[PDB]
Parts: structure tokens; C-alpha cells; sequence
């Protein structure tokens, strides 16, 4: 059977405005392995991303890293965009910080 | 400290058209082979990654993997024919051992369905009837059968020892955590969640805890270990405060690189 995708989204280092800092997107507990990962900056798609080899848990289901430099600021959005085949939709999970 | 090690494949069949096979390998947490589908090599990840092998001992292995990945295919393609099995195809292979016992499991469409046993193929407690029927024609590969018994018991448990000692200076090493607070708003109103990040930590074993005084609040929600691109882990602990009573609150974490000191970070 198909299983949904449970998404991640969280930092390296402390969010501080204006410092570089590595932004982190977890992607859990789907099958099958074919999946469309984006990180997005604003809303659009950040083209220096870089994925980890696909892997899986003790239980069957696949996981895999994304990360991508990111300059947190305070009117910049971050979100990673995930698309699977067990879902219609895209889910979209936006970075929390304060 | 155990550290076995898990060779993972991860192979994929959407149509008779297309196919792909990635493979890696894990020794306890750090991941020291990544076997692309686009490369006739399977590639090394870390200097120490050939162990106490040589070249020629390596390149044996790798001759032996190329054959096996076109071979799998094929075969896959021939028991979906025969089986009467209809595509997409999702076969997972894990497999390896731990120096002190091997193992190999597959696994057919997200479900166990056959190991390898002894010096035979046998099916899982929970397998479907037809897999009986392919492990009648897997039996009569005699070859496969001893090469598979060759690796597990022969090349893995001197290959991993050979990892072990060549590379016990990154696998016991001790990277400190750096932890900050935050503050999300809560579902009920009047509460606020605080949240104690912790990150950039190795070893996987940490301790995190809200703190009044002395006093450890049960009503913290330890999370998941969340992996760094830096070989380190990430962790936070939630704690839903009221309104008015945010004040006092601690985050405490203890960590064996520390050396005994705790991280302690009051709230505001
Ligand atoms: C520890 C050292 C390595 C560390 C570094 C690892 C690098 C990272 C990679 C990780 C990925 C690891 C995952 C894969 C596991 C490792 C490989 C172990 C298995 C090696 C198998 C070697 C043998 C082999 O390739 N056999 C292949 C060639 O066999 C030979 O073929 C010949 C014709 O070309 C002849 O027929 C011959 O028989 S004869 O009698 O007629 O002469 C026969 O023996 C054979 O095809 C392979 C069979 C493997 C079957 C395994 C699958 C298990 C059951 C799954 C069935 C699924 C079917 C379901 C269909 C929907
Ligand atoms: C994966 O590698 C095999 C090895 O030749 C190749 O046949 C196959 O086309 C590759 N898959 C893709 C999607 O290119």
C-alpha cells in the first residue's frame, strides 16, 4: 500500500537575521521511494539544493535529507514542497521560527 | 556500542521500460558507500571505507556487485512474467552483518516476503503463495546460494572488522550540541508552547528536560532524532506553558561530549 510522506522542517544553527545559516527538510515514512522534494524561498524554488541518498527505517518506509544555504531575515518565507503519489495535492510545510 | 552494518537496495520497476537501482551501506549511523544507479562503481564516502581490504580484495567485490545489479534485474523482470505479477514493482534488499551474525531480507512492495536462511532462500512467516514457487527456482541457483553464503559469512564479517579498527577514530567521536529557545502559539488559548532545540550533537544519545528548579516537568514532549548534513543530530522538546506562568522555566541539556557540564537556558 501507499503511505503518506511526513514532512520536517528545521535549522543547523540558531536563526539569527542576516547570519548564513543551513536550512533542513526531513522527509519520513512514504512509499514508494518516488517522490519530488523542493525547498522554496518566498515561494520560489531554490536551485541549490542538495539530497542525501534515499534510504529506509527498520519498517519498510523510505527516508531522505534535503538542506540548502539560507540567510533567514525577517520578510523572508521558507518552506519545503513536497509531491507523492499517495496524496492529490502537494504538501507544503513552512519553516517556524520566531 | 554496537555497530553493525546495513547494506541497503533500493530497487524500483515502473514499467519493462524502466528501472532503477540505488544502493548505500551504513556502519552504526555514518553512511560509508553510496552505489549509484548512474555508476558502474559503487563509491566510497569516507577515507576508511575499504577497511583492511586492499584494492584487489575491493575490486573483486565490485566486479561481483556490477554483475549482481544486472542480474537482479533481469531476474525480477522473469518472475514478474512468470509470476503473473503486475507492474510497478518495489523490491528493497537489506542486508550485511555485525562483528562481535549476517542477515539478508528483501521485501516486495513495502512487505517482507523471503530471507536467506542457512545456505537456502526461505519465505517469511507472513508471505503470499506464490513466493513459494519463487523460492523453488531461487533453490536451484546453486551458485547464488554458495556466493550469497560466501559473502555473508566469509567477506562481510572481515570486511566490517576491517571498518571497525580502520575507522574507530570518526565512529567514536563526540560532537557538542548547541540548543535555543522558541515560542510557537498553542491550539488552546491562554498557553504557549515553548520549544528547546538541540542540535549539532553525536553521539545519537542525549538528554533533554523543561526545568522548574530542580523540578523536571513530565508534561515535556521529547521529538524525534532529525539527521544534520554534518553527520550530527537534532533534536527539540516542546513544554505547553499558561499565560503568566513562563517565568522560572529552564531548558536543560546534558550531552557526553559536555563532560559534565550542563547547558542550561532560562526562558526570556
Ligand atoms: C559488505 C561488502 C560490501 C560493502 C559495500 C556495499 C556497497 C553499498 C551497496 C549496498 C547494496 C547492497 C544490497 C545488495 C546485497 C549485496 C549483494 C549480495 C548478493 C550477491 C549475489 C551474487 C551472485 C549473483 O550475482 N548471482 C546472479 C547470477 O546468477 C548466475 O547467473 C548465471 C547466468 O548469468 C547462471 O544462471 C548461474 O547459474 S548456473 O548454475 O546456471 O551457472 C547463476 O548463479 C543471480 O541472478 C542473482 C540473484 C540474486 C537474487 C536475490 C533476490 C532475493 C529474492 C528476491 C526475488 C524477488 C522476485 C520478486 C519479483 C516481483
Ligand atoms: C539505471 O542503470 C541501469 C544500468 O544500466 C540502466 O539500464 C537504467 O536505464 C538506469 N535507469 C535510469 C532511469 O536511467
Amino acid at each position: 500500500i501507499q503511505k503518506t510522506p511526513q514532512i520536517q522542517v528545521y535549522s543547523r544553527h540558531p536563526p539569527e537575521n542576516g547570519k548564513p545559516n543551513i536550512l533542513n527538510c526531513y522527509v519520513t515514512q512514504f512509499h514508494p521511494p518516488h517522490i519530488e522534494i523542493q525547498m522554496l524561498k518566498n515561494g520560489k524554488k531554490i536551485p541549490k539544493v542538495e539530497m542525501s541518498d534515499m534510504s529506509f527505517s527498520k519498517d519498510w518506509s523510505f527516508y531522505i535529507l534535503a538542506h540548502t544555504e539560507f540567510t533567514p531575515t525577517e520578510t523572508d518565507t521558507y518552506a519545503c514542497r513536497v509531491k507523492h503519489a499517495s496524496m492529490a495535492e502537494p504538501k507544503t510545510v513552512y519553516w517556524d521560527r520566531d | 556500542r554496537l555497530f553493525p552494518l546495513r547494506c541497503l537496495q533500493i530497487s524500483s520497476f515502473a514499467n519493462s521500460s524502466w528501472t532503477r537501482t540505488d544502493g548505500l551501506a551504513w556502519l552504526g549511523e555514518l553512511q560509508t558507500h553510496s552505489w549509484s544507479n548512474d555508476s558502474d562503481t559503487v563509491r566510497s564516502l569516507k577515507p576508511w571505507s575499504q577497511g583492511t581490504f586492499s584494492d584487489q580484495q575491493w575490486e573483486t567485490l565490485q566486479h561481483i556487485f556490477r554483475v549482481y545489479r544486472s542480474s537482479f534485474t533481469r531476474d525480477v523482470k522473469e518472475f514478474a512474467k512468470m509470476l503473473r505479477l503486475s507492474y510497478p514493482l518495489e523490491l528493497q534488499v537489506s542486508a550485511g552483518c555485525e562483528v562481535h551474525n549476517n542477515f539478508f531480507h528483501v521485501a516486495f512492495q513495502g512487505k517482507d516476503i523471503l530471507s536467506f536462511q542457512g545456505t537456502s532462500w526461505e519465505p517469511t512467516q507472513e508471505a503470499p503463495l506464490w513466493v513459494n514457487l519463487a523460492i523453488q527456482v531461487l533453490n536451484q541457483d546453486k551458485w547464488t546460494r554458495e556466493t550469497v553464503q560466501w559473502l555473508l559469512n566469509g567477506t562481510c564479517p572481515q570486511f566490517v572488522s576491517g571498518l571497525l579498527e580502520s575507522g574507530k577514530s570518526e565512529l567514536k567521536k563526540q560532537e557538542k550540541p548547541v540548543a535555543w529557545l522558541s515560542s510557537v502559539p498553542s491550539s488552546a488559548h491562554g498557553h504557549r508552547q515553548l520549544v528547546c532545540h538541540v542540535s549539532g550533537f553525536y553521539p545519537k544519545p542525549v538528554w533533554v528536560m523543561w526545568m522548574r528548579g530542580d523540578q523536571e516537568q513530565q508534561g515535556t514532549h521529547r521529538g524525534d532524532f532529525l539527521p544534520n548534513a554534518d553527520e550530527t543530530w537534532y533534536l527539540q522538546a516542546t513544554l505547553d506553558v499558561e499565560a503568566g506562568e513562563e517565568a522560572g522555566l529552564a531548558c536543560r541539556v546534558k550531552h557526553s561530549s559536555l563532560g559534565g557540564q550542563d547547558i542550561i537556558l532560562y526562558w526570556s
